[PDB]
């Protein structure tokens, strides 16, 4: 029901992804393929539980 | 009508070269503030820049008939003489 | 298709809070 | 306690467990494109394990970026790029120092040249073992430049087959083109090329790469080739894929 | 701080010398340059040395590597210009009186004045014939 | 050099000729636009002490 | 006090040391004065005063482009007429190719390739001999009437005195650039004061500028219900537009500040 | 476009400041007064070519005065490197935004002057010259790329586009179809003339250049004030002792302890107490400010944040 919390969650998800991006490379990319984060931990990926409208 | 009630309720309760068309005003609900009445300037004044013949074709034709009514036959023939000139 | 998440506000009309919520069986 | 507790309200032991998310993980895997679709972006196919069930880890940033390299250093992610690593045919779209150190350490001691040399001499031994029945006069080890192993822009000759006759060769067709049409021509010397590459996620298609390389180098000026008839074998070390598009004489294709 | 890993740790850092080939640049097999730009950590991170300097937006992004594309004697000059110089008249007005267009005399005089400035004195155009004749006598 | 120094003097005169347009007002505004001031009272009173307490100051 | 011949600096520059360096500090001024004194489409040639360095290090145009405003507006009106009458005649109009010159050619020398070339005609309207007599003789000059002490202050070109048959002719020619209103009632609630008020009240007149909030303050969703502003005591016949709050900024508005009262009827 | 033109009309009218009172000092008169300059009366195009070449030579001399020969500035004012640039070289070719702003201003100048030269030779027509000039003055972010070296220049570019829209849609009415035939260059020209009014001093200044522990500071000032009235002979013994006493007083104030040195003189002790009070006030203010910044979302390292936390 809280809309501001939905916006905040999406912003913070983007912030986490962007910090991973900056750690991985100095220059900020275009269309970093999301399967890097959301892939389960046992399958190599980081395992981000998502609360946003990200389209594969 | 629906947009009017919504207006009342609202009131009371990267290098971008081109401008974003969401920056635009003038989208009213009132038909008096969208379809304004255009000045005719007695049918003798016109707008700057635009092609004169286009304005003369597109004008409201009110004053043409009001001449045709009020003008006497002598003034009618003088106006026709200037028209043919 | 950018990889940034989108605000879920307005894109949840077709789902309920529990749709796809499953309970595990006894082990 | 020095740790901020997210679950200040519930106890696992008394309340039980109020949520389950294994179904979420399984649906996540399915939506990502299946286990195989997940693994295509990974360097797994370059490890050449047969299947993925029997493996385990050892409990990582470096491993994480190296394992996800073929989907990260793609031309789409970073543009205005393709600086090439030294003594290597690898393309790093964007300066990725962690991927760069992984990629040098994974290719130390002129390893790319060693792969090119080994593929060359193994195929040479194959053709020596199959010299007479293919009507081959001899096999010649072409003078290969030391940097030809990592020469992407152009290519030169690697292995030559003399026929002692005139071979009847077919149109340039892929290694799997079981249906090939005749070129209606003949030749005496047959060339073979050994092309190595590091396919990223978007451009790991070894068949298209082989066809493009063969049709470009044959029609190239910095690519001096003894005969217009030959083959160009492109091998993708990144996904362990291979394909040859050049002409074929009898028995050559199988 | 974390000990920056040595370039020998990775090994296989062949000292390549080719700067570029086929348009694209050739990265160095040695991490000395990258370490100088920004040091690694003990576990292969890239703490980048903060570039505190002037901003030059052209340099930081070079269009994605862009496209990778006899003098006469001083006495002789003075004598010649004096010969070209009308009585009781500077070099400048001498340019004026002959500038209402002998043409060849005009550009000769202008050229003489020009290299005379090139000698190191810029007050050429503000000297009458008396002063420069006195100078010639002094040097002669 | 002599000519170079003369040129530099001339160009400096040129530059100072120009800011003269608002030189008085600019300089007035800049002039119009501390710790020791706060410590002055204690600083003045510290000189009142005699030298027999100067070498007797202990250390930590 | 010495206007030196044009053929001196020509040779100086063609033939190419703090004297040469202290002058280059002013090249933006040279650019600014050169682009400022840029010929108008009715002139083929403009000869401008030039103040250069004795080494050719820098060359300024020592002029300010003064114009008699009616004549300038009438000349550009004729220009508008001509460039519109031509484009409708050339349906395939070839634009100039930019950049005009190759990236590796030194600039063509003026002395050899443009000096004696008789330029093409400029854009100029055919002023009728009879109905344009007051302006026929000097319309497309560089600085008209400069040396006629009857009509212009002097050679410094700082004041013009015109007759009425000249002003009428200049007025007829410029008409394609002119509004042809007789009032300022057209600009009611669409004038400077109205936009000032709309900016100060943080609102936008439909069709006008949209600024950003002047100062963060209470909001239309920040005031509670009181017994004053209860929406059950309010009769709604026609919605209170924002124009009504611009027109009467003190009757239709709580806390009006910086409200520049709009001019009433004329 | 109409409303955006109106926005800047209103902002110009509102933000208008009276022209400041001054004393008339004219630059070019001072130029002519010296013996270094002279005067003539040239054709405009000739002086355009002169200024083009002069600016080109100025930029080349700026480049070559580092004796570096690995950047190439061609005649259209493109600065292309000749060889692939080394990391040592990509530190010596750091000129600043001013250099590329001036280079692009000279590219605009070159475009205008070469357009006029095209017209003068006979290559193009009067109408084609006018259309070329309006095109230049409207499409300047697609012809020069100045805006990278100053971001505010996107106001001018958008404004020239606004004028393009306002003018073209009265120009292209009736029989005049849509296409490349409008040469009313008078508006963009002005827009780019008022840009140079402002940036002329800035580039002139950069040519003039190129060519021809607050608490610790307060503690040091307090120590200097104490030593000023302190004996000169007792400088290597009493100054260090006084500094140590001040440090002990600060440590006790942090630890809420009553620091006191009976051997220290009463005026010296009072000065040390005043210094400790000032340091404590400064520390409290800084800690409050840093905590407020962290709460608002300001980013800092975990160690300095932990130090501020400990202070709080």
């Amino acid at each position: 029901n809280t809309q501001e919390l939905l916006d905040l969650l999406v912003k913070c998800e983007n912030k986490i992804q962007t910090r991973i991006k900056i750690g991985l490379n100095s220059k900020m990319p275009s269309r970093f393929p999301p399967v890097v984060f959301y892939t389960p931990k046992e399958l190599g990926g980081l395992g981000m539980l998502s609360m946003g409208h990200v389209l594969i | 009508k629906s947009k009017e009630l919504h207006a009342i309720k609202e009131r009371y309760l990267k290098f971008v070269f081109e401008w974003d068309a969401s920056e635009d005003t003038s989208i009213d609900y009132n038909p008096l503030y969208k379809e304004r009445h255009q000045v005719q300037l007695l049918g003798r004044g016109f707008i700057a820049g635009i092609d004169l013949k286009q304005q003369k074709r597109e004008q409201s034709r009110f004053y043409g008939d009001l001449m045709e009514k009020r003008r006497t036959l002598e003034e009618k023939e003088q106006e026709e003489a200037r028209l043919r000139k | 298709p950018t990889g940034e998440v989108l605000s879920l506000v307005g894109k949840l009309e077709g789902t309920r809070m529990g749709d796809k919520a499953q309970r595990t069986k006894p082990q | 306690v020095l740790k901020q507790n997210p679950f200040w309200w519930t106890h696992q032991r008394h309340d039980g467990k109020l949520w389950n998310l294994n179904n979420y993980r399984t649906d996540m895997i399915q939506a990502l494109g299946g286990v195989e679709g997940i693994l295509e972006h990974t360097l797994f196919k370059g490890t050449y394990f047969p299947t993925w069930e029997g493996l385990f880890w050892e409990k990582p940033n470096r491993r994480f970026t190296l394992w996800w390299s073929p989907t990260i250093n793609r031309a789409n992610v970073y543009v205005g790029f393709q600086v090439q690593l030294d003594l290597t045919g690898i393309f790093m779209h964007g300066k990725i120092p962690t991927l760069k150190i992984s990629l040098i350490q994974i290719f130390r001691a002129h390893l790319w040249q060693k792969i090119h040399e080994s593929i060359v001499m193994d195929l040479c031994q194959v053709f020596d073992q199959e010299l007479d029945a293919l009507e081959i006069e001899t096999v010649q080890k072409e003078t290969i430049h030391p940097r030809k192993s990592y020469k992407m822009n152009s290519s030169c000759a690697d292995i030559l087959l003399f026929a002692s006759y005139k071979w009847n060769v077919s149109r340039p067709s892929l290694l799997a083109d079981s249906k090939d049409v005749m070129d209606s021509t003949t030749t005496q010397k047959y060339w073979i090329d050994i092309q190595l590459r590091w396919g990223d996620y978007d451009s790991h298609d070894i068949e298209r790469y082989a066809r493009a390389k063969f049709l470009d180098y044959t029609t190239d000026n910095m690519s001096i080739y003894p005969s217009p008839t030959g083959v160009l074998i492109a091998i993708d070390l990144a996904y362990n894929l291979h394909s040859a598009y050049g002409n074929w004489f009898p028995g050559s294709k199988p | 701080k974390y000990d920056i890993l040595a370039s020998e740790d990775v090994e296989g850092q062949e000292a390549a010398t080719l700067p570029s080939e086929g348009g694209v640049r050739i990265t160095p097999f040695n991490l000395q340059e990258e370490m100088e730009e920004g040091h690694f950590d003990a576990d292969g991170n890239y703490f980048l040395n903060r570039d505190a300097q002037i901003r030059d937006s052209w340099l930081d992004n070079i269009d994605w590597v862009k496209i990778r594309e006899t003098s006469m004697s001083a006495q002789a000059l003075l004598e010649g210009l004096l010969e070209l110089l009308l009585p009781r008249e500077t070099v400048a007005g001498a340019l004026r009186r002959l500038g209402a267009r002998s043409p060849q005399r005009l550009d000769r005089l202008s050229g003489l004045a020009d290299q005379m400035v090139a000698r190191g004195n810029l007050g050429v155009y503000q000297e009458t014939r008396e002063r420069l004749a006195m100078r010639l006598k002094g040097l002669g | 050099e002599k000519d170079d120094e003369e040129a530099d003097a001339i160009y400096a005169a040129l530059d100072k000729r120009m800011d003269e347009r608002r030189k008085e007002r600019r300089e007035q505004r800049e002039k119009e636009e501390k710790i020791q001031q706060q410590f002055s009272d204690l600083k003045r009173k510290l000189a009142e002490v005699t030298e027999e307490e100067w070498l007797s100051i202990p250390e930590v | 006090k010495e206007d030196m011949p044009p053929e001196h600096v020509r040779k100086i520059i063609r033939d190419h040391k703090r004297v040469y360096l202290g002058a280059l500090k002013y090249m933006p001024h040279a650019v600014l004065k050169l682009l400022e004194n840029m010929p108008m489409p009715w002139e083929q040639i403009r000869d401008v005063p030039v103040l250069y360095h004795i080494t050719g290090a820098i060359s300024f145009v020592n002029e300010i482009p003064w114009v008699i405003e009616p004549v300038y507006i009438s000349q550009w009106g004729s220009m508008w007429i001509m460039m519109r009458r031509e484009k409708r005649d050339r349906r395939h109009f070839k634009r100039m190719r930019f950049p005009p010159f190759d990236d590796e050619e030194p600039p063509l020398d003026y002395a050899d390739n443009i000096l004696d070339v008789e330029p093409l005609e400029a854009i100029q309207l055919e002023l009728d001999p009879e109905e344009d007599a007051p302006v026929l003789d000097w319309f497309y000059d560089h600085q008209p009437l400069r040396d006629s002490r009857k009509y212009v202050n002097g050679s410094t070109y700082q004041r013009w005195q015109f007759t009425l048959p000249m002003m009428s002719t200049l007025y007829r020619l410029a008409n394609q650039l002119l509004t042809d209103l007789v009032d300022d009632n057209y600009f009611y609630l669409f004038d400077l004061k109205a936009f000032f008020t709309s900016k100060a009240l943080n609102m936008a007149i439909p069709g006008g500028p949209k600024f950003e909030p002047l100062v963060r303050d209470i909001n239309l969703q920040d005031e509670d219900w009181n017994e004053f502003n209860d929406i059950n005591k309010i009769i709604i016949r026609q919605p209170i537009r924002t124009e009504y709050k611009i027109a009467f900024p003190y009757l239709y508005n709580n806390l009006p500040h910086h409200v520049h009262l709009t001019w009433y009827h004329t | 476009s109409y409303q955006k033109l109106l926005k800047y009309y209103v902002l110009n009218a509102l933000k208008h400041r009276p022209p400041k009172a001054q004393k008339k000092r004219y630059l070019f008169r001072s130029f002519k007064a010296t013996k270094f300059f002279q005067s003539t009366k040239l054709d405009w195009v000739e002086v355009g070519l002169q200024v083009c070449r002069q600016g080109y030579n100025m930029l080349n001399l700026l480049i070559h005065r580092k004796n570096l020969n690995y950047l190439h500035l061609d005649y259209n004012f493109n600065l292309k490197p000749v060889k692939t640039l080394t990391t040592k070289e990509r530190k010596k070719s750091r000129f600043g935004n001013a250099f590329h702003l001036c280079r692009e201003v000279l590219r605009l100048t070159k475009l205008v002057v070469d357009s006029h030269v095209q017209y003068r030779l006979g290559n193009v027509d009067a109408f084609q010259l006018a259309d070329g000039l309006q095109y230049i003055f409207a499409h300047v972010g697609q012809l020069t790329g100045m805006y990278r070296y100053k971001y505010k220049l996107m106001r001018q570019i958008r404004m020239c586009k606004d004028l393009k829209h306002l003018i073209y849609y009265r120009f292209n009415t009736g029989p005049v179809g849509k296409g490349p035939g409008c040469g009313f260059w008078a508006a963009g020209w002005r827009v780019w003339l008022f840009f140079m009014r402002g940036i002329t001093p800035l580039l002139e200044r950069w040519l003039g250049n190129l060519l021809a522990h607050f608490d610790l500071e307060l503690r040091a000032a307090v120590m200097h004030d104490i030593l000023d009235m302190m004996p000169e002979g007792i400088k290597q013994n009493k100054a260090r002792t006084i500094l140590q006493h001040l440090s002990e007083a600060w440590r006790c104030w942090k630890a809420n302890i009553p620091w006191k040195v009976p051997g220290l003189p009463t005026p010296i002790e009072n000065m040390i107490l005043r210094y400790v009070k000032a340091k404590a006030d400064w520390w409290t203010n800084t800690a409050h400010y840093n905590r407020e910044r962290i709460r608002r979302g300001a980013t800092v390292d975990k160690t300095v944040c932990k130090k501020n936390l400990g202070r709080l």
